[PDB]
């Protein structure tokens, strides 16, 4: 397959958009990422995964509630809120930080 | 590899202190605290008080690069005021200028 | 155009609300000016004014070593311009926007675009 | 081409040099698409021609048919990194007065918000921005109203006591 | 108000937040928990380049024939001078 | 007095450009902006990085041509578009000015991610200001 691979090669070189232009160069600017995806939505990065609008907040199960005595309860509900109130914080780092912090306040 | 030193001695405690995380992070949100069980608080303050310098959270004062000067900074620039004025008298810094009113 | 012809239904966009920050007078004319006549002549009903400045003069010294009785201060003369467009669709003016920033002034004269949807409730 | 004196005067004389000077280029430059280049540029852009609703301007009309107000903008960003944190801004701002179906639900829905619920119109402007998105942060925000208006229709037992 | 913390635990209870009340100086807590700290603040690590690679990087295109170091040369001609005259 | 960036009288045919020759009471009067960047800005904020970049690429791009920028660059940031201005003299020939070029233009545009391109001042006269 030699020439089918010179082939496919000539093609690459060819047939794709050359430059011998400003315009051809623009376009190849933009195809290769070098511009910024106009219009400058703020979309091409800064996704900070999804969250399906139903799984930041819904933290009520999750939460590992120690015998209800103490204000250990009320100190994590405290905590799950300050979590759902940033917005730069994700599913599983949420979930990371309450194991930790459930860990290090009952571990016993 | 710096010129001077005070501006190594800045990025030595600084990051130091961004390194160990996890333990200033807990040390400073459980110490002074009214609330809460105080067992962790203690547990905080003796970390606190036993670990050796370059790593307490307390290492911020902003500097230059061209001087590092710590008398007049701003978080804005990250340079001092002298910077700041010399960079402007040479026209190299837009909107600045003479107060005009 | 060239940007696939679909038959799904659109999002209902209203108000265009822009505000423009700059430094220098000039610049900031130079891009409302043109805002408006692209405005003009797409074909949109607006207004322009001036809203309040805002400027923040920090504080700093005359000399560099030692100087106190004579002090002076870094102020500017900035302006804004509100080229909000009133209630039109979102297409058209993403393309404006897109076409504004291919070439936009450097530095002074950023825009702060603002939309506000609405769609339904339940 | 354009032979531009640009420069300020010695004395009493002419500017200072003809061609490319500092100053010309200290001009954030816009000699880039002449008068003719822009009516080509409008032209050319003169496709995306999308009606628009003639619902009634006023602030009055437009909430009345849609009372929610999202708002999904897309300012400009700055250096050679195209990651501003800034397009996450959402807000429901919906007109509760445009809905007007609350029987019992109007000294439920008084209470269960603190810095809400106006005089001459409700603006119940609920800035739900918990999740690290837009389009998701309202869809929640819909459905958290759908639910909360749905447990309204049912009101409590202690809810009239006030 | 015993009604307002009665309405305040069912609204927790339905939204599913906070539900009874207590001294407001847990909100620091959560934030030195949650959010940012103190040491951590956006112009800490970046206040100061290492000025490593980029050291390198400009001992490389020094190199390369394609930069110039006029103080580090300038540096380096009295530092041999002093040692020539020294020690 | 202040001699900020200015030079008093002297002689008469002395070398001395628009930069060289200028008062702090005229930043922006009798003189302009070297930096229409997108740092010292308002009420917009990110100002510390850009200033950083931009005498990062000001040092660079200075240290590129050997003995020919008597002048800073005018840095310009159309959104993604870095447009450099410098301040060169006719040195040699025209084959190493494109080589240089172009190697420095692809350099930049790999690594900064943002495409870079500088144009030469091919003007038979300077930017003098005062005769000094």
């Amino acid at each position: 397959s030699l020439w089918d691979v010179e082939f496919a090669k000539q093609l690459a070189t060819v047939n794709e958009q050359p430059l011998q232009n400003g315009f051809e160069e623009l376009i190849q600017w933009t195809k290769e990422g070098k511009l910024w995806e106009f219009p400058i939505n703020n979309e091409a990065g800064f996704d900070d995964d999804g969250s399906e609008f139903h799984e930041h907040i819904f933290l009520e199960k999750h939460l590992e509630s120690f015998p209800k005595q103490g204000p250990i309860r009320h100190f994590m509900e405290l905590v799950t809120c300050g979590l759902s109130k940033n917005p730069y914080l994700s599913v599983k780092q949420k979930v990371e930080h309450i194991e930790w912090f459930r860990n290090y306040f009952n571990e016993k | 590899h710096y010129v001077d030193w005070r501006m190594w001695r800045d990025v030595k405690r600084r990051k130091m202190a961004y390194e160990y995380a996890d333990e200033r992070l807990r040390i400073n949100s459980l110490r002074k605290n009214t609330i809460l069980p105080k067992i962790l608080q203690d547990v905080a303050d003796e970390e606190i008080a036993a670990l050796p310098r370059d790593s307490c959270p307390v290492r911020i004062r902003n500097r230059c690069v061209m001087t590092s000067r710590p008398r007049g900074v701003k978080r804005r620039w990250r340079l001092s005021r002298i910077v700041f004025r010399h960079l402007a008298d040479h026209g190299q810094l837009s909107g600045i200028q003479r107060a005009t009113w | 155009p060239v940007v696939t012809i679909s038959d799904e239904p659109d999002i209902l966009y209203k108000r265009l609300s822009v505000l423009v920050k700059g430094h220098d007078k000039a610049v900031l004319d130079s891009y409302e000016y043109f805002a408006v006549l692209a405005a003009k002549e797409l074909g949109i009903s607006i207004k322009v004014h001036e809203p309040p400045r805002k400027i923040e003069r920090f504080t700093l010294l005359q000399s560099v070593h030692i100087y106190k009785k004579h002090r002076v201060q870094y102020e500017m003369r900035t302006l804004y311009r509100c080229l909000e467009l009133e209630h039109l669709t979102g297409s058209t003016a993403d393309v404006y926007l897109e076409y504004i920033q291919r070439n936009l002034p450097e530095g002074v004269a950023m825009e702060v675009t603002k939309t506000q949807l609405e769609q339904l409730p339940e | 081409p354009l032979p531009v004196r640009m420069g300020y005067p010695v004395k009493k004389g002419v500017p200072m040099a003809k061609e490319g000077n500092l100053e010309l280029l200290k001009i954030p430059n816009f000699l880039h698409l002449t008068p003719v280049a822009i009516k080509k540029h409008c032209e050319a852009l003169k496709d995306f021609c999308t009606e628009w609703p003639a619902a009634l301007d006023s602030d009055e009309k437009c909430e009345k048919h849609f009372p929610i107000e999202i708002d999904s903008t897309d300012y400009v960003s700055s250096g050679p990194s195209v990651r501003n944190p800034r397009a996450r801004v959402v807000v429901l701002r919906v007109k509760l007065s445009s809905l007007n179906l609350d029987d019992h639900a109007k000294k439920k829905l008084i209470k269960l918000v603190g810095e809400r619920y106006c005089k001459t119109t409700d603006v119940l402007t609920i800035k739900t921005d918990r999740c690290p998105l837009r389009r998701q942060n309202y869809d929640y925000a819909v459905y958290l109203l759908t639910v909360l208006y749905h447990e309204s229709w049912n009101t409590e037992e202690w809810e009239k006591s006030k | 108000s015993e009604y307002a913390f009665r309405m305040s635990r069912l609204s927790a209870r339905l939204f599913g937040e906070v539900t009874r009340p207590t001294n407001s100086k847990s909100m620091k807590v959560v934030k030195l928990f949650s959010e940012l700290p103190l040491a951590k603040k956006k112009e800490t690590y970046d206040w100061y380049p290492n000025h490593h690679t980029y050291a390198e990087l400009m001992q490389t295109l020094r190199f390369l024939g394609l930069y110039r170091d006029e103080h580090q040369d300038f540096m380096d001609e009295q530092k041999r001078l002093k040692k020539l005259r020294g020690k | 007095k202040n001699r900020a960036a200015r030079v008093r009288v002297s002689k008469g045919d002395k070398p001395v450009t628009y930069e060289e020759a200028h008062a702090p009471h005229y930043i922006a009067h009798r003189k302009g902006w070297l930096s229409l960047h997108t740092g010292n800005l308002d009420g917009e904020d990110h100002a510390a990085e850009r200033t950083v970049e931009d005498v990062f690429l000001r040092k660079f791009m200075w240290g590129t041509f050997p003995g020919c920028l008597a002048d800073q660059l005018v840095l310009k940031r159309r959104g993604n578009q870095l447009e450099i201005c410098a301040v060169v003299l006719r040195q040699l020939s025209p084959h190493k000015y494109y080589f240089l070029v172009g190697y420095s233009e692809t350099l930049l545009s790999y690594f900064y991610k943002c495409p870079v391109r500088l144009h030469l001042q091919t003007v038979p006269s300077k930017v003098v200001y005062k005769y000094l």
